[PDB]
């Protein structure tokens, strides 16, 4: 038995299945993701990775930024760095989808995030999903019962 | 000290001059390189071939010299 | 430059005073007789007829009660100081010619060997003794190869890269 | 005895015996007359 | 670095990390337009030259003004 | 992953009745007495909880990773 | 079947090779034409595979010239034992060890050099030294100079069998390829033979002589009147006298009452308090268990008798599912490639050299080394550096092994193949760590340093600020300290006061004390991981790519050793795995530059200084914990503070080192002229040289020309590593001897 | 003082390098040696040897005696 094998039995792409990239777990796991979702519209998964990524970004902003100590100032200070933070990674992901655009088998369709109109509208969705994420992070610090 | 310090000024002029000095003159060509001048003022070498040619260059001989004028400045 | 003689510096006196006084205080922890004893009183000894030396050569010595060596050629015969630099110079020119004569020897005869390069890393022993016997005579022969025109080869006969 | 003191003669052990010398030779004229600054 | 290290390291390097990106799921989502190489050789010496230059500048610049105006 | 899952008290008891045996109480014994002392606040820096518990799972995860190997590597030749 | 097979007479003795300079070579035999031939003579050398491709001449050579290894390594210490016998206060030392420096270096009087014969005591004057032989002789129990004279003697007689049995078994008694095949056998016996009878033996030396004059020393007898060992030897009773179990003779080690033997082989741990080192009963019996292990594990394999292993079977029976074939195809190449052979064991010893360090620092095993600190220092440091250059020498031997020695056809499907099939991840995953690691690691120094200048210090990683404390190490330290309570009760103290409890003094000065860990430790420590998978990373990457890139695809073609293959492709400079190592060297001495600094300035913070009824007043005053957790502070009151020492040192003893500081620094300097540079450059330089002496006639016949590109680059990397580490040396010996 | 005499010691050191860098770009990219055939720029050329072993010779004086006078001091 051998757990290792050329990727798709193919021994000369430069790639190996391994159980890390191909356990029914790891790729179960992959697939679901929203990036990973080819027939789904770029601004909705745009949307649910801005959720994901402006809530976990403001963690650090709150408890180690400059006005960490500081009661009430910490917690918005923390949200309105994680909203600049958003809103620069917006700029970069609309610059990207500008420069970056100017087949595929399991035969499949390309995504239609991998397009300059596919890749803008997933940057709008990421912008607003993560300006939402923030805001959602800091009503979360204003009503959780055991933050501190 | 002021005598011992002026002749180490002396070795910095003369050092930074001499390798701007045969940069500039073999800068057209020189017997490990006769035809320098068809290669330009600035190129990365000429290979490892005819014992290798790291910095044969008249750009390079400035980047040399750079160091021994900022060591004389200094 | 407004020196002053060494043997009348105050300064020089106060530095031999100072550096016999450290060595003194230093020989007081050995018993007398002793190997260390022995040794710090010959240094001392050299120090003092080092500083009387200096001294008596007639050396200069500036505000830092140091020697101060005189090298212009003009107010070295004048005023005493061939000594420093100007006999130093001569003798070492002499040894050098002779050195850089007794190599050119060398090379010379060796270039006419079968096998020139063995020469150059397996040393003629005894060509090189003969030949280094011989330089003590380089600045006549020398001179004589100047004025013959033997000494430099001539420019058609050396490779130059293209200009 | 040929082939040793060949290698007697090839340049580095010429160069440790003159060397030697050179420096031995320097050593014992600062023993002999300690602490020479001026002629 | 740019002096002592010379460009086939980290070409070598470089190309291993292109290796990474493109097998790494989430971000060979992205792409380069220009494709990663290493700085040129005579680049590299330019830009060692630079960093020497303006670091010899800069710790010079702090001592003379700060040894100077901490006593005057 | 391939691992061939086998579901595998032979190893979550082939160690834990072993690490159950009185010796000058046990093991496993102590560990769990620990754990429901620290459980009345993290553990501190001077409580035997942390040998306890890297001790007990080094032993376990050992026993474990032996056990497949051995089950499997029968199977497929030794 | 495992025998003795040897070629009778194979070369003849004769100085005729001698005469021929690169006789070995069939390049450079015919003789020079450039002044290239006189390096290439030099670097080639000792490459014996490059000489001839005949297995059996290159391992009598190796085997051979470990003869001649052997011999020097005997005439360096016999004339340790000669100069302590003959130009030391080692027997003054011996009457009184806490305030008499050791010297057993004395120059002679000339240029005024006399004043490095430093005023060390004991009515003697010398240089004092710090590689720790008087502790090491003292506790073997020499007390006189006529043994260090009769060491030296035996070790000079030893170095010339040494050197005799090299010509031996080249010129006249040379075993073939088979007798070194013999790795069961030569596993066997040196494994039982030469560590497990080296132990059994040295236990014995302890027991019968280290063991009763240590303990009489110990009890403030005067070492002029101790008897000497022989009377241990021929009378029981006074042996009794000092351990009564000696009076029961050899009985109760047959009849298996061991424990009758308690009074000298023991199990106390910690320090002995008289003299701040390990106890001798424990190392006895430490010698002892250790030579009945070794015992027991030269009988592991197969060589004549039908019982054992056999090496072969063990590897080719470990495979798995994740690993293809395992470890076929491995007895092959480490009984067919030396090369192979020396990256392990360069690899394993040179991390055994710093093990060593930090076990010797930790428990000081030689009476009055603790409260030497110069020799601390030193040995710490020295050990350091010398595992640091033989990992580095791993790297290269197993780039060699890979360029030369590997064949595609002997390894299929094993564990070689599949690691050369997934190189590029390993670098990857490898480059990844280093980059986090050194954020993680660098600039949390960085945000300290900018925090601390922007008047911030609460915004600091500090202890009195947002900590990081290593809580695993502390916890370790913790375990440690109450083992002897519970997981090893028959153990009195713990192995080292380093874990917790009280402080060892011996003479007023600290020997030994608990080393507590916070914030700098946690940063230092990080730094450690980064710089040392840095070096890993390139050493690693140099073997895995040595025959072959998407870039070079026949790198191999080209040999472990070649300057580049051109301009092209966008310039590929310093491709090959000996570049690698060239690189590798300097992250080496980056790595093992904060880890000996990190020693020094924790030691001198935190350990090491003088008793008071106060408590311990150490040397810097426990400024690491407060300073060393931003650069500026190393810089200032690790460089800055320290260096006054060796700046100051003109006109006394030390000035040696004040000088050798300058110099080291110059060195240094020097080798960048190497290192940024390159040779098109001084070999046009070099041409118009020669044709000013072509004008006067003095053109030499051995036509001169630049350094190789690789000799540019050793020649400048030798050049560093011999700069940065001797300003360390005189950095580190001046402050040490100074204010230790 | 302190700064300003640095501060243009090191501005003239550069641009000393530049001028020799721009006189080496001469060389390579506008000299016509048949426009120059015989004058003090051919000349120059043409004992280029003379004037960098010259140089490399007082460079080579300065530094083995200014080091030496310093290291005998030291
Ligand atoms: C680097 C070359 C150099 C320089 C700058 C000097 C400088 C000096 N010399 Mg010296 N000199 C030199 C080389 C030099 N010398 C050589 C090679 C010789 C041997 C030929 C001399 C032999 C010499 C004599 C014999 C005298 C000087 C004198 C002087 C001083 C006045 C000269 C003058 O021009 O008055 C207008 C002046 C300090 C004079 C001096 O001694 O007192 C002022 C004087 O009498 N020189
Ligand atoms: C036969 C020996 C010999 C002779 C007569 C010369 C003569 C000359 N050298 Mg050359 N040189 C030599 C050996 C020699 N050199 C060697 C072995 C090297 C390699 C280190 C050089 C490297 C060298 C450089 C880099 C330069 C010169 C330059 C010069 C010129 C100016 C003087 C000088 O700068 O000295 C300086 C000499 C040295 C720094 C090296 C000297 C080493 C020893 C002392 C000489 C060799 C002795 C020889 C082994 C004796 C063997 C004889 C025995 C067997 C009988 C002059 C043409 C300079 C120039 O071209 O001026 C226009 C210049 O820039 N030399
Ligand atoms: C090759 C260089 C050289 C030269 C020219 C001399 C020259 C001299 N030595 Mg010296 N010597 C040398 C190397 C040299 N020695 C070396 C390498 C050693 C061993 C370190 C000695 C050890 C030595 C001793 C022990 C003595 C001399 C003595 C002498 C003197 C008389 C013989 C004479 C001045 C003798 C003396 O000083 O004068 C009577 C004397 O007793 N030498
Ligand atoms: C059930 C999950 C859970 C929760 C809600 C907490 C909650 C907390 N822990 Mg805890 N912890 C857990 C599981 C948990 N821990 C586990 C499985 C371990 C390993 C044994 C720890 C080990 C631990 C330590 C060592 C510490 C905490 C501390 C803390 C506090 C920060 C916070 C109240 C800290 C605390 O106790 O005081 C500041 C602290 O020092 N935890
Ligand atoms: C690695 C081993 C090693 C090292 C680095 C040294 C280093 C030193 N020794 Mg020690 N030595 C050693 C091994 C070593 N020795 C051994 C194995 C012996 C027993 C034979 C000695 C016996 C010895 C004696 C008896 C003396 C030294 C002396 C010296 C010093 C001067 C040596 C000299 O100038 O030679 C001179 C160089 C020559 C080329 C001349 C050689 C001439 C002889 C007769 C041959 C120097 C510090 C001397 C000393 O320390 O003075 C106070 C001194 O008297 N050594
Ligand atoms: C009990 C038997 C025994 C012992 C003690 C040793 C010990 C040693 N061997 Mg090993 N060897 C043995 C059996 C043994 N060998 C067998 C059976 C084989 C063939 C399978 C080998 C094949 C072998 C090779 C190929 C090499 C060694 C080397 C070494 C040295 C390792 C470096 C070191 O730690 O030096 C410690 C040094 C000392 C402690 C100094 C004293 C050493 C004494 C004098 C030698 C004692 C061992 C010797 C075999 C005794 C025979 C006496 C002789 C006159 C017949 C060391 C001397 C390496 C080398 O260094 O050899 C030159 C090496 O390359 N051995
Ligand atoms: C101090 C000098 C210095 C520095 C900073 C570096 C930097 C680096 N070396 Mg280089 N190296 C040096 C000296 C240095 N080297 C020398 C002299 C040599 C010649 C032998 C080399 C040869 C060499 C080799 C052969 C290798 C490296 C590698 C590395 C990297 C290690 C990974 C890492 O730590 O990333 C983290 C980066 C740092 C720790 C640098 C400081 C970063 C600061 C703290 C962050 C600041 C960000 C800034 C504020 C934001 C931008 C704002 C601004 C634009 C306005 C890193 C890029 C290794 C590597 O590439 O593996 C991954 C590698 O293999 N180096
Ligand atoms: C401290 C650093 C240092 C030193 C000492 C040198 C030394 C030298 N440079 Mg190099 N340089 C450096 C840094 C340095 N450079 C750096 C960082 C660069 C940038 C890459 C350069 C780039 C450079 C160029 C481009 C050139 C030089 C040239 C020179 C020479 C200048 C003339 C001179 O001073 O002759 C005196 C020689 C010295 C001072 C060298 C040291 C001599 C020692 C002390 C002699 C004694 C040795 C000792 C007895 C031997 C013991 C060996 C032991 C193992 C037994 C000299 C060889 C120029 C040249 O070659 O002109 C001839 C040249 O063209 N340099
Ligand atoms: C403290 C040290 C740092 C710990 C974390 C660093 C991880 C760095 C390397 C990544 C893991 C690579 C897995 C590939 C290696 C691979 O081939 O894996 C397979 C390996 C055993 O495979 P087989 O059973 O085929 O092996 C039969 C053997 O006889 C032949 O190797 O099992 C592992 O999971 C090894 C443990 C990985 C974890 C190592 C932790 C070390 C402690
Ligand atoms: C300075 C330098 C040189 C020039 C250095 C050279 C040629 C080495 C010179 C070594 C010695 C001094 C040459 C002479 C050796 C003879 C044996 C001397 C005999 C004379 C007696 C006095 C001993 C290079 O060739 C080079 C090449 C590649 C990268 C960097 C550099 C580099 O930096
Ligand atoms: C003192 C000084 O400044 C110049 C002196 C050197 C000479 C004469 C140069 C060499 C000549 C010799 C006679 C033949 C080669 C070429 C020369 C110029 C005619
Ligand atoms: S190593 Fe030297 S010769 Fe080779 S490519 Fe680089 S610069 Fe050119």
């Amino acid at each position: 038995q051998q757990v290792i094998q050329p990727i798709n039995g193919d021994p000369f792409i430069g790639m190996l299945e391994t159980p890390v990239t191909s356990s029914p777990l790891v790729a179960g796991f992959l697939s679901n993701l929203p990036a990973y979702r080819i027939g789904v519209s770029p601004l909705l998964r745009g949307v649910e990775i801005g959720l994901v990524h402006g809530f976990l970004v403001t963690g650090p902003f709150i408890k180690l930024g400059p006005l960490r100590n500081i009661p009430g100032v910490a917690e918005r200070a923390g949200c309105l760095s994680g909203a600049g933070l958003v809103v620069i990674l917006a700029v970069a992901l609309t610059i990207y989808g500008a420069s970056a655009f100017q087949g595929v088998k399991t035969e499949l369709q390309r995504d239609p995030l991998q397009t300059a109109d596919g890749w803008q509208k997933f940057s709008a969705g990421w912008l607003v999903g993560g300006l939402s994420g923030v805001a959602w992070a800091w009503i979360l610090t204003q009503t959780l019962p055991y933050y501190s | 000290g002021d005598f011992l310090v002026h002749h180490a000024i002396a070795l910095g002029l003369h050092t930074t001059t001499l390798i701007l000095v045969k940069g500039a003159l073999d800068a057209r060509g020189s017997k490990l390189m006769p035809d320098k001048k068809d290669f330009g003022y600035s190129f990365p070498c000429d290979g490892p071939g005819r014992g290798g040619t790291c910095d044969i260059s008249a750009w390079d001989a400035f980047y040399l010299a750079v160091f021994w004028m900022l060591n004389t400045i200094g | 430059s407004g020196l002053t003689p060494c043997s009348e510096s105050k300064g020089f006196a106060k530095r031999q005073k100072n550096e016999i006084k450290a060595l003194t205080k230093r020989l007081k922890q050995y018993e007398e007789g002793s190997a260390p004893s022995l040794a710090l009183k010959a240094t001392i000894e050299r120090t003092e007829k080092r500083f009387a030396n200096y001294g008596n050569a007639g050396l200069l010595c500036g505000t830092d009660g140091l020697p101060h060596l005189i090298s212009d050629p003009g107010l070295a015969l004048r005023f005493g100081h061939a000594g420093e630099t100007l006999i130093p110079t001569v003798g070492f020119l002499y040894i050098a010619g002779w050195i850089g004569t007794a190599g050119r020897d060398y090379l010379i005869a060796s270039k006419g060997e079968a096998k020139p390069r063995e020469k150059e890393y397996i040393i003629d022993v005894p060509l090189a003794l003969k030949i280094s016997a011989q330089g003590a005579g380089w600045p006549f022969r020398v001179i004589r190869e100047l004025q013959k025109g033997t000494l430099l080869e001539k420019d058609s006969n050396i490779t130059v890269s293209p200009r | 005895m040929k082939n040793f003191t060949t290698y007697l003669s090839t340049a580095p052990v010429v160069a440790l015996i003159w060397f030697t010398f050179t420096a031995g030779l320097l050593i014992e004229i600062n023993r002999f007359f300690p602490d020479p600054l001026v002629f | 670095m740019f002096l002592i290290s010379w460009r086939g390291y980290w070409q070598e390097l470089i190309e291993t990390l292109a290796w990474a990106h493109e097998r790494t799921p989430l971000a060979n989502l992205v792409r380069w337009r220009d494709k990663p190489v290493a700085l040129s050789i005579v680049q590299a010496r330019l830009v060692g030259l630079a960093h020497f230059s303006a670091g010899y500048i800069l710790t010079y610049a702090a001592f003379l003004i700060a040894s100077t105006s901490g006593k005057f | 992953l391939n691992k061939d899952p086998l579901v595998f008290v032979l190893g979550f008891l082939g160690w834990t009745i072993p690490a159950n045996i009185g010796v000058s109480n046990s093991l496993f014994g102590s560990f769990t007495q620990s754990i429901g002392e620290n459980l009345a606040q993290g553990p501190p820096i001077q409580d035997k909880f942390w040998l306890l518990l890297v001790t007990y799972h080094v032993g376990l995860f050992l026993t474990l990773l032996l056990g497949q190997i051995g089950v499997q590597g029968r199977k497929q030749g030794y | 079947k495992v025998k003795i097979v040897v070629d009778g007479n194979p070369v003849e003795t004769s100085f005729e090779r001698w005469a021929k300079p690169g006789h070995f070579s069939r390049t450079l035999s015919k003789g020079p034409s450039t002044t290239t031939w006189i390096w290439n003579l030099h670097a080639d050398a000792h490459d014996f595979d490059s000489h001839t491709s005949d297995l059996e001449e290159i391992s009598r050579k190796v085997f051979s010239a470990h003869f001649g290894q052997l011999g020097i390594i005997l005439i360096w210490l016999s004339g340790m034992y000669f100069h302590g016998a003959r130009f030391s206060n080692y027997e003054a030392w011996l009457s009184d060890p806490i305030h008499i420096k050791p010297s057993a270096q004395v120059v002679w009087p000339v240029v005024g050099q006399e004043i490095l014969n430093g005023d060390v005591g004991g009515g003697f004057q010398g240089v004092q030294i710090t590689s720790g032989f008087f502790q090491l002789w003292r506790a073997s129990g020499i007390t006189s100079e006529l043994q260090l004279y009769s060491t030296a003697i035996g070790g000079l007689v030893l170095a010339a069998a040494m050197f005799f049995a090299g010509w031996f078994h080249y010129h006249k008694a040379a075993p073939k390829l088979e007798w070194f095949q013999n790795v069961e056998s030569m596993l066997n016996h040196h494994l039982a033979g030469l560590l497990g009878l080296g132990s059994l033996a040295w236990a014995g030396h302890q027991i019968h002589v280290s063991l009763p004059i240590n303990k009489l020393l110990d009890a403030g007898v005067d070492p002029k009147e101790i008897p000497l060992p022989h009377e241990f030897i021929l009378n029981r009773d006074l042996m009794a006298q000092l351990y009564p179990s000696f009076s029961k003779g050899l009985a109760p080690f047959f009849t298996i009452n061991w424990s009758e033997y308690s009074d000298f082989l023991t199990f106390q741990g910690g320090l002995n308090p008289v003299t701040g080192g390990l106890w001798l009963s424990d190392q006895a019996h430490h010698h002892l268990a250790i030579a009945v292990l070794f015992l027991v594990a030269g009988h592991q394999y197969r060589t004549n008798w039908g019982i054992g292993h056999s090496i072969k079977e063990i590897l080719e029976a470990h495979k798995g599912p994740f690993t293809g074939e395992g470890h076929k195809g491995l007895y092959e190449i480490l009984t067919t490639s030396w090369h192979a052979q020396l990256a392990i064991n360069l690899a394993l010893f040179g991390s055994l050299s710093i093990i060593v360090a930090h076990h010797m620092y930790s428990m000081p095993p030689y009476p009055y080394l603790a409260t030497d600190y110069g020799t601390q220092l030193s040995i710490f440091t020295h050990h350091t550096w010398i595992g640091g250059f033989c990992i580095v020498g791993a790297g290269a031997h197993a780039a060699i092994f890979m360029v030369r020695d590997y064949d595609p056809t002997n390894n299929y499907n094993n564990l070689l193949d599949r690691v050369i099939r997934h190189r590029d991840a390993i670098v990857s995953h490898l480059n990844w760590v280093c980059i986090f690691l050194g954020f993680h690691s660098f600039g949390l120094y960085i945000h300290n340093d900018t925090m601390s200048a922007l008047g911030r210090p609460q915004d600091m990683f500090s202890d009195t600020a947002i900590q990081l404390q290593p809580v695993f190490a502390q916890w370790i330290q913790n375990t440690h300290l109450s083992a002897p309570q519970f997981t090893a009760p028959n153990a009195l103290a713990p192995t080292s006061p380093v874990w917790g409890g009280d402080v060892v003094a011996v003479g007023g000065k600290v020997a030994a004390m608990p080393i507590t860990l916070g914030t700098a430790d946690f940063m230092v420590h990080h730094i450690h991981a980064f710089t040392i998978h840095v070096t890993v990373l390139i050493l690693l990457k140099g073997v895995l790519y040595a025959r072959s890139s998407r870039l070079i695809p026949d790198k191999a073609n080209l040999g472990f050793r070649f300057p580049c293959d051109g301009p092209g492709r966008g310039g590929t400079c310093q491709v090959s795995a000996w570049d690698h190592v060239f690189l590798g060297l300097f992250w080496m001495y980056n790595s093992l530059s904060i880890a000996i600094f990190h020693f020094s300035w924790k030691m001198q913070s935190d350990v090491w200084g003088t008793v008071n009824s106060t408590g311990v007043s150490h040397i810097t005053g426990g400024n690491f914990s407060q300073s060393a957790n931003t650069i500026n502070g190393w810089l200032r009151d690790f460089l800055w503070a320290q260096s006054s020492q060796v700046i100051q040192s003109y006109g006394s003893a030390l000035s040696a080192y004040g000088l050798i500081f300058l110099g080291a620094h110059f060195i240094w300097a020097f080798s960048l002229m190497f290192l940024f540079s390159g040779r098109g450059y001084w070999q046009e330089l070099i041409e118009s040289i020669v044709w000013a002496h072509n004008k006067l006639k003095v053109a030499p016949s051995i036509q001169p020309r630049a350094l190789s590109i690789t000799q540019g680059r050793a020649v400048g990397v030798a050049h560093y590593l011999l700069g940065g580490i001797a300003t360390t040396w005189s950095f580190f010996l001046a402050r040490i001897i100074a204010v230790g | 003082q302190a700064s300003l005499y640095t501060h243009h010691q090191y501005i003239a050191g550069f641009i000393l390098c530049g001028a020799f860098a721009h006189g080496a770009i001469f060389f390579v990219r506008d000299y016509d040696p048949e426009q120059n055939k015989g004058n003090v720029l051919a000349r120059i050329l043409d004992h280029k040897e003379a004037v960098i072993s010259h140089l490399s010779w007082v460079s080579l004086f300065l530094g083995f005696h200014t080091l030496g006078l310093y290291v005998h001091n030291d």
